[PDB]
RNA sequence: GCGAGCCUUGGCCGAGAGGUCUUGGUAAAAACUCCGUCGUGCAACGAGGAAUUCCUAGUAAGCGCAAGUCAUCAGCUUGCGUUGAUUACGUCCCUGCCCUUUGUACACACCGCCCGUCGCUA
């Protein structure tokens, strides 16, 4: 068949909300780009939407982007302003245009994601220590072979200098490790901590540190055999970050204690007043502080899913604090968090996703107006067929009705519940409403526009249905999901007691229970040719099911983790599922098999509806947004060559007026060799070489007896490889002339024997003087 | 413990009968295949007892039911005699994959041990060829009565399904002679 | 050296069944050794290509005999007897398969910690 979805990056999704800031980067001075669920630009002193990278369309790239999902960890900008860097959830840096949004190098190697990532000073190169604890140098070429120093284990937070050399580092593994630049070694580890290290900044001349401590170190740079100078004990929580002023007269610190306060005569004490302010600090503990541009200001970035801009009190500076200002968001990050729910209309141009304090209305991507009487999160959400009106079922129990033109409350439905609202869904012309209640009752509702003694706009409660006293070992009176007949004929109710149970419009006669759930269901639906039917559980499996009992037909068995919500398809031919691994999978209705597997989803999906249009997803989510879809021997005898040809070239170097094998001395590898030769089977190779071999071979023994070198060698091996080849060939049967080597041996095994006689002495002295004081000690 | 099996034949070979001595050649750490100037040797003991061969196969053909597979174990002198019903052009093959050296399981079907015993006794004094005792193929004896099936599989494994590979010349036969073999 | 170790012509006698005599077509130890004579036309495929297989002594090849059904001819089969070369006596190079040592992303589970949802009670 034919199937929707797209296995491309992007299909016209509105997915990044743009949220949960930790960092930022300043770039041109009056403005400021922050780190994201994406890469966006903001000004410095206005907080409008200046411009926005996310994926898209980049010139001359398809399935690229400008920014990814799953949280971005740094975000700075180079000093030049040419070059973008962003690491992110990922191990993968990635490197952007500053112009364009095109990609200039992916640069890998880390095993887990990014802990720390600056430019330095030099800007050739870029650090980037992650977090598999230790830290990865990185060049404009992409030099990785310049430095990985790994002594920890966790990650890093401390680092450079800007003098090109002599580094310095602080850990998270309660350690602050000092290396040297040129051949870097542990010289000193300075240690104050039990914990991790949460920020850390250099002043100018003094290093802070902070930790899990609540204190605080200050260190000197020139330093060694440590240099400490003092603490400063509890600020009342343990510190989190810290900044130091572009002018370098002040130093502002920061911690999850909802304050922030700067050292001033900077000084070890805080000796400014500060009842100025009029803004104060933080309603949500902030992940980073960097001090403004502008020279006037104080940029704040928080874990409230937004981040803010006061000022700190000086008389240069402003001496209190401004109203926070944020930038032009689309109103998905203009109001406050998650969706739980969202509902679809009929005219494919008014879709609604609820938040705990806001009601956001959408076309396609444009967004009309807010409505806000939110008294928590909304479980539930359903248009009027027509788009005309809204209903609202909040964390509450209760049912709102909004109007589309304005933010104002026409009506409050009618709180007759004292538990939220699980379900809730109309009719076709939609004057019946059925609902989730505890209450132990099924509460159907009228529906129609103010005219008469019975208030449709207040829904008032005529009929009631109650049967539900079922009893089971699970739980009795409990209702998840309620689905309306497409015919109009029946109602389908979840159960808590593993079945479901159908039943007609008017009074209560059965029709069919289904069970055979080793867990409670969680989603049930209805084919529009009303002949089979899903449902979903929380044991992850999908059952099938038409109109037997008993005779399993399949269990839709693939899944790891808890199933949200699987439904059908408006013209009832693929039923998809979105769970809690955040991936959304494509099945189609007639067959058991998958078409399409859509996972680009990194946040947790809560739901997912699609218009009877049936040419875009919507999506509720955990970022609150909505991902819109459609032999050896002969190397010996080239050792003795090289090495031969090395010796001979040396002794006429200036007496008389190649890069490997290895070592400062080529004769090295000629040990190297008999190192490597296992010690079975040596005189197989030994025995095909020819007496030119030994006269090679003999200068080597020289070189090493009047190298006194016995560390990459033992006279055991020299003298069994020599015990060898005088088996072999030869003295008197090689040369029978008096010749300059013939006259060598007999020095070299003077050598030999008086280098082998020396430790021979000393154990012969070494173990009569271990007899004798054991003849004594009886 | 492990058997020792002569391959020996008439003078003049047939190609019919060259691959399936091959096959049967296909019987190593221990098998040897042996053609003779003369059709039986007047010496059989003799070299047996020589070599220390603990059993002999002959291969001829006859007219009453068709050609027939001799098993004589050495020191027991039994005659068990296998009518071989497929003769007719077998796969041109001295090797495929692995080596005999390997110790298949041993599967036996429609259970006759009464006197069927007998054979049993014989095909896992036979088929113990390989001390490796770990299965990478397998031969199974299907039985039909007095009709007997050889098939060699190799286990075949993946997506979890158990898959056999029908691999070798596929062997029917019929139990012919077995003559009472002594005590001696 | 294994063995025993068929269609009829015609004729004389007989009620009979048949018996008996002629005629004519059809069927059905080897190689070796010696001694003498002659000296290649194929009517038609005329020592058999691509390719492929097998083979280490009493073995390959060659030759004949006998048997089972035969007192009787397998396009069958099994035994028997005679003569009897050449080449490897290897290696682990290719190829293929085993057994040991060696190397490792990945990975039951145990430590501490972050993040997110909901909620208790003081």
């Amino acid at each position: 068949a034919a199937a929707f979805g797209v296995i491309a990056s992007n299909a016209n999704c509105v997915w990044i909300p743009a949220s949960s800031g930790n960092s930022n980067g300043s770039g041109p001075g009056q403005l400021i780009t922050s780190a994201l669920e994406d890469v966006n630009i903001w000004d410095i002193k206005t907080g409008d939407l200046v411009s926005k990278l996310s994926d898209g369309l980049p010139p001359g790239a398809s399935d690229a982007r400008g920014a990814k999902p799953a949280e971005c960890t740094y975000l700075e900008a180079h000093k030049d302003t040419d070059l973008l860097a962003v690491g992110y959830a990922d191990g993968v840096i990635k490197v952007w245009d500053l112009m364009s949004k095109t990609v200039l190098l992916n640069f890998n190697g880390h095993k887990a994601a990014i802990t720390l990532l600056q430019f330095d000073g030099t800007g050739t190169r870029l650090i980037s220590g992650s977090k598999d604890s230790n830290i990865i140098v990185w060049d404009l070429v992409g030099e990785v072979g310049l430095y990985k120093l790994r002594s920890h284990k966790d990650s890093i937070t401390g680092f450079w200098c800007q003098g090109e050399d002599w580094l310095i580092s602080t850990s998270k593994d309660g350690m602050i490790k000092l290396w040297d630049l040129k051949t870097h070694q542990c010289i000193e580890t300075h240690i104050a901590h039990t914990g991790e290290c949460w920020g850390l900044a250099v002043k100018d001349d003094l290093l802070i540190t902070t930790g899990t401590d609540s204190q605080v170190k200050i260190w000197k740079l020139d330093i060694e055999n440590d240099k400490m100078g003092g603490k400063l004990t509890e600020m009342g929580i343990f510190e989190k970050q810290s900044k130091q002023r572009g002018l370098k007269i002040e130093f502002i610190t920061n911690s999850s204690d909802k304050t922030s306060f700067f050292y001033i005569q900077y000084s070890s004490f805080i000796l400014h007043p500060f009842q100025t302010i009029r803004s104060l600090y933080k309603i949500k503990s902030a992940s980073w502080t960097t001090v403004s541009s502008s020279k006037l200001e104080l940029v704040l970035t928080t874990s409230s899913n937004t981040i803010e801009y006061y000022s700190i009190p000086y008389e240069k500076r402003d001496p209190t604090s401004p109203a926070p200002l944020k930038t032009h968001t689309i109103e998905l990050q203009g109001q406050r968090t998650d969706v739980r729910s969202i509902d679809i209309s009929d005219d494919n141009k008014l879709l609604a996703t609820a938040s705990n304090g806001s009601l956001k209305i959408w076309n396609i991507k444009t967004h009309k107006c807010i409505r806000t009487f939110e008294c928590g999160y909304a479980l539930t959400c359903k248009f009027l067929p027509g788009g005309l009106l809204v209903i609202l079922g909040t964390r509450n129990g209760e049912l709102q009705l909004f109007d589309l033109a304005s933010s104002s409350l026409l009506d409050t439905i009618e709180d007759a519940h004292d538990a939220a609202i699980w379900s809730l869904d109309l009719t076709s012309d939609g004057k019946r409403l059925v609902t989730g209640s505890a209450d132990k009752t099924v509460k159907f509702w009228d529906f129609k526009v103010e005219n008469s003694l019975v208030p449709g706009t207040k829904n008032k409660f005529l009929p009631v249905l109650k049967l539900h006293h079922d009893t089971t070992l699970e739980l009795t009176d409990d209702i998840l999901c309620v689905r309306v007949s497409p015919d109009d004929r029946y109602l389908a109710i979840s159960l808590l007691d593993n079945t479901v149970k159908v039943f007609f419009l008017d009074s209560m006669k059965f029709y069919l229970s289904l069970y055979g759930h080793k867990l409670p269901v969680l989603s049930i639906d209805i084919s529009f040719d009303s002949k089979m039917i899903i449902t979903s559980s929380a044991d992850k499996n999908i059952k099938i099911w038409g109109l037997d009992f008993g005779d399993c037909h399949k269990s839709l068995f693939a899944h790891q983790d808890s199933i949200m919500n699987v439904k059908f398809l408006p013209q009832s031919h693929n039923f998809f599922s979105c769970s809690k691994d955040a991936v959304v999978k494509y099945w189609d209705g007639e067959k058991f098999e998958c078409i399409q597997k859509l996972y680009a989803h990194q946040s947790e999906v809560w739901a997912l509806a699609v218009a009877t249009d049936g040419g875009f997803v919507v999506s509720s989510s955990h970022d609150h947004s909505i991902r819109i879809w459609e032999k050896a021997g002969e190397r010996l005898m080239e050792a003795l060559d090289l090495g031969i040809a090395e010796i001979e070239g040396l002794e006429a170097y200036n007496r008389d007026m190649v890069l490997i094998a290895v070592n400062k001395t080529p004769e090295q590898y000629i040990m190297d060799t008999l190192l490597r030769i296992r010690m079975s089977q040596l005189e197989d190779a030994l025995m095909v070489m020819p007496f030119s071999y030994v006269l090679k071979f003999l200068k080597f023994i020289d070189t090493v007896m009047q190298n006194k070198t016995l560390l990459h060698s033992h006279l055991p091996l020299i003298c069994k490889n020599l015990f060898f080849i005088i088996k072999f060939n030869h003295k008197e049967l090689v040369s029978q002339k008096n010749e300059e080597l013939k006259l060598q041996i007999n020095r070299v095994k003077t050598e030999l024997r008086s280098a082998l006689k020396s430790t021979e002495d000393d154990l012969g002295f070494n173990v009569q003087g271990l007899k004798f004081v054991k003849q004594q000690w009886n | 413990m492990d058997p020792r099996i002569i391959v020996t034949t008439s003078r003049d070979p047939s190609t019919r009968l060259s691959q399936f001595a091959k096959e049967i050649k296909l019987l190593f750490p221990n098998a040897v295949r042996l053609n003779r100037g003369n059709y039986v040797m007047p010496n059989l003991v003799d070299a047996c007892k020589k070599s220390g061969t603990t059993d002999l196969v002959v291969l001829h053909e006859h007219r009453g039911v068709p050609t027939s597979l001799t098993i004589s174990h050495f020191p027991h002198g039994p005659t068990a005699q296998f009518s071989l019903h497929n003769v007719v052009m077998r796969h041109d093959i001295i090797n495929a994959g692995n080596q005999s050296e390997v110790n298949p399981h041993l599967i036996f079907d429609n259970f006759t041990t009464a006197l069927g015993k007998r054979v049993v006794c014989i095909l896992k004094h036979l088929f113990n060829a390989g001390p490796k005792k770990d299965s990478e193929r397998v031969i199974t004896f299907a039985n039909r009565g007095d009709f007997i099936s050889v098939r060699q599989h190799v286990y075949v494994r993946t997506r979890e399904g158990v898959e056999i590979a029908e691999v070798g010349p596929r062997f029917e036969m019929r139990l012919f002679e077995l003559r009472l073999g002594t005590l001696e």
